[PDB]
This record gives C-alpha cells, structure tokens and sequence, in this order.
C-alpha cells in the first residue's frame, strides 16, 4: 500500500 | 472520453491558472542556514507539504483525473521532482543568483555549497531560472510546461495523455499568437521551451540520485510520504 | 559563423552526409550469451562508436566554432544520449526488439537494466508510430548534442551562438514537416512531440549511466569510456 | 590531455 493512494482518492 | 480534449485554449489556460498551487513558506527562524542538516531539513519539510498539494493540484490538470488511479500513481511517482524544481526555477526568476524556494528563504550559491554533492544541481537550477528570465517566460506559459511534466516524464514506463499533449501545444501556441508572435518565432519559441525539459528532467535525475543515496537519507529524518516518492526511483 | 547562412535543405544535406555508419559488434550466435558478455560487446561495440560520433560532430553546422573546451563538455554530456537514441532509430523496423547491431538483434528477455531496454524499446516503438523521417532523425541528434551541455559550463557568446544554431535546427525541422503537407497544427505538434521524447532520452541516459559507473567499480571499460563515464562524477 | 580532447584536436 502507498500514502499516494489514499492522498490521491481524497 | 474526456473533458479536457473539449476545452478551449484560453478555457485550458484559466483551468491551469486556478489549478496553481500557493506559494508555501519555509519554517520561520532567522536560521541564514549553514549546515547540510539544517539546510536539508528546511529543504525536506518544505517539499514534504508542497507534495500534497501538487497531488490535488494534478487533480485538477485536465485529462489526469481521466486516468486509473494506477496512472496518476505512476506519473506523479515520475514528475514529482521535476515539478518541485520547475516550480523554484520560476519563483527565482526575479532574484538572478538566487533560488527563492521560499520567500522567507532565498539562498544563494555560497550557501549551497552547505549540501555539495549537489552544487552543480545548486548551479543548474540558477541557469535555468536565468534562462527562464531572459525569455520571458510567461506564467500562462508555466503552467503549460508544468502540465507538460506531469503528463509525459511518465508517459511510457496511451493516446489519451497524447492527445491531452497536443492540447496543450495548442495552448502553448494560442498563447504566443496571442502575444503578437510571428509564425517562426512562435516555433522556435516552443523548442526553446521544450528543450528547458530536457534539462529539467536532467536536473531531478541527479538530484533524485543524491536524494535516495544512503548517505543523504541519513542526514535528516524523511517524511514517510517523501520516502516513497523516492523509493518509487530506486536505481 | 557559416552555419547560421545554411539554408533548411542546406542543413539536412550537411547533417545526413555528415551521418556515422552502422558498427558490428563480436556477437556469436555459437558463444553462450549473459549479461555482463552482453555488456562486454556493447562496451566494445560503444567504444568504436564514439570515435565516429566524435567525428561526426565535427561536422554538425556550429560545433567547430565552439572553442576545444566546450565541444568536451557537449559530448561528454551527451554521448550516451547519441548512443541511445541511434539505436533507437536503428530499431524502429523490429517491433519488440533493439538493434544494437546488424548482427546484435536482441529481444527482452535474452532488473534495473530490463527497464532501460523497456524504455528504449518504447521509445522506438514511438518513433515507428510516428513513422519518423531519416531528416527528422538527423535533426534530432544534432539537437542533442548542442543542448544537453549548453547549462553546464565570461564572457563566452558561445552559448548564445549555440542558441542560434539550435533555433535554425527548430527551422529545419518545421520546414520539412511543411514539406510533408502537414497542416499548420500538424507541425506544432509534430515537433512538440519530437522534442518531448528527447525529455526521455535524457532520462534514459542518466539511468543508464548510472548502471555504468555501478558495474565499473565492479566487464572491463575501454580508456576512452572511462574518461566519458568520470564526465558523470557525482554520487 | 583527455582522450577526447586528443581526438577532438587531430586534424
Ligand atoms: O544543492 C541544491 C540541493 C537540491 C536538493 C533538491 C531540491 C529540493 C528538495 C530537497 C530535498 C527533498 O527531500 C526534496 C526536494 C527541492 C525542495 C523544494 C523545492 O520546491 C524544489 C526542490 C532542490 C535543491
Ligand atoms: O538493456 C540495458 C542495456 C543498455 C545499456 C546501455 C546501452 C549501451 C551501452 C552499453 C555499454 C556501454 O558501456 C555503453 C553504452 C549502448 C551501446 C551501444 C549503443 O549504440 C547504444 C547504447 C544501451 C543498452
């Protein structure tokens, strides 16, 4: 998992 | 099919104007740092909270939103610095001799020997702010170049982003038209600032390679977000 | 100067007579073929090539009339760009694979240097669907060579002198996609999209490079790449 | 004294 997934969902 | 193929020029302009992220400030302190630790800690936390809002900045870069989440991943992972640089070569380009990444904290050569390794990356973006100032470079013509990035440093590694590229040469060319611009100055203008790309991306490869060496990770604690943006270029 | 005098058809003729030849590597189909014998024939294979490019450049409008200094600088700044982006050109009619030589055809299978023969192979793939013209080609690699070190270096009217030439190459490209019955809009962004792949070319380069000066403190580098690969110092 | 300098120079 990427915290560029999740900043780019919200 | 997308919204951003539909766009007019000038309506792709003001989409990218009101896209800008603001202008972020350093940490305060009369600092005048002369350390690589507390030069790359001001550097760092500087970078770490503009990332976040070049994310939602992308979002709102016609055509990036069209992509699977995937792709904007990808793109983001590949530009990021480059966007970051392009970004302190434009705020610079009023302070010749002078990086402005923030306007609490204008550095000049002799404070980037602090770092080293990294002086040439130091004198790189100082050329390309003065080049940047000797253009002319328009900030509707910024946002262009910055659009650009985003979009094509990933583009391989598909007719959609092309066709979304085209667009924006159409804005690029609508722009210098529209500043009165002769035919073959408006293509030899757009070389000139293609080519500043290429040097772009020249500039965040050596930087990047600094970045994510052990050594300079080591220096000052990184942000988990900034780690896996350089994690994402490792090699 | 002469070169600013050239006429479009002028500089296409220069660049193209001015064209290196196609090298042979020592690849034997009988030898047991793995990396590192791999990159055993391409050192030697780039090695022979770079004194044909050294030449070349010689003889590419503008480049004599920049003092000994600054034609080191650009080819030591740019040699592997060259390199790679001959061998993309050489490639363009083998989907799927890179002709680093006539008798070198080589697939992606025969992890960090996988991704640089993906990137290639993409690149190549995109000059294929752009259906790129020899005379595009021969501009392409001159612009190369004069732009990838132009940043890098009182008084010296050397980097504007570079400027011009690479202006009257921006002309040159223009005046043969015009030739190609390419609209007005066809040409903008014809030569946008050309200009953009040498963005990926620099970024293959450096990754390149990198994976160069790795191995070397590790096949054996002749004395001329050695002296190529220390231009690209930094760690 | 480089290589490249050497074969830059040899007319
Ligand atoms: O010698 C100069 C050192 C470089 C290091 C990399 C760099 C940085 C940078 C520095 C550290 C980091 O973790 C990420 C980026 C930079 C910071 C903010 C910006 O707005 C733009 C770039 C710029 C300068
Ligand atoms: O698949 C990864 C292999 C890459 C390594 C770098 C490279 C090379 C290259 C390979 C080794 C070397 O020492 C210098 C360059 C190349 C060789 C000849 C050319 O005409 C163009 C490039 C191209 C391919």
């Amino acid at each position: 998992h990427k915290i560029l997934h999740r900043l780019l969902q919200d | 099919n997308s919204l951003a193929l539909s766009l007019t020029a000038d309506q792709m302009v003001s989409a990218l104007l009101d896209a800008e992220p603001p202008i972020l400030y350093s940490e305060y302190d009369p600092t005048r740092p002369f350390s690589e630790a507390s030069m790359m800690g001001l550097l760092t936390n500087l970078a770490d909270r503009e990332l976040v809002h070049m994310i939602n900045w992308a979002k709102r870069v016609p055509g990036f939103v069209d992509l699977t989440l995937h792709d904007q991943v990808h793109l983001l992972e590949c530009a990021w610095l480059e966007i970051l640089m392009i970004g302190l070569v434009w705020r610079s380009m009023e302070h010749p001799g002078k990086l402005l990444f923030a306007p609490n904290l204008l550095l000049d050569r002799n404070q980037g020997k602090c770092v080293e390794g990294m002086v040439e990356i130091f004198d790189m973006l100082l050329a390309t702010s003065s080049r940047f100032r000797m253009m002319n470079l328009q900030g509707e013509e910024f946002v262009c170049l910055k659009s650009i990035i985003l979009l094509n440093s990933g583009v391989y590694t598909k007719d959609h982003i092309h066709r979304v590229l085209d667009k924006i040469t159409d804005t690029l060319i609508h722009l210098m038209a529209k500043a009165g611009l002769t035919l073959q100055q408006q293509h030899q203008r757009l070389a000139q600032l293609l080519l500043i790309l290429s040097h772009i991306r020249h500039m965040s490869n050596k930087g990047m390679e600094h970045l994510y060496s052990m050594k300079c990770k080591n220096v000052v604690p990184l942000s988990d977000l900034l780690l896996e943006m350089l994690d994402a270029h490792r090699l």
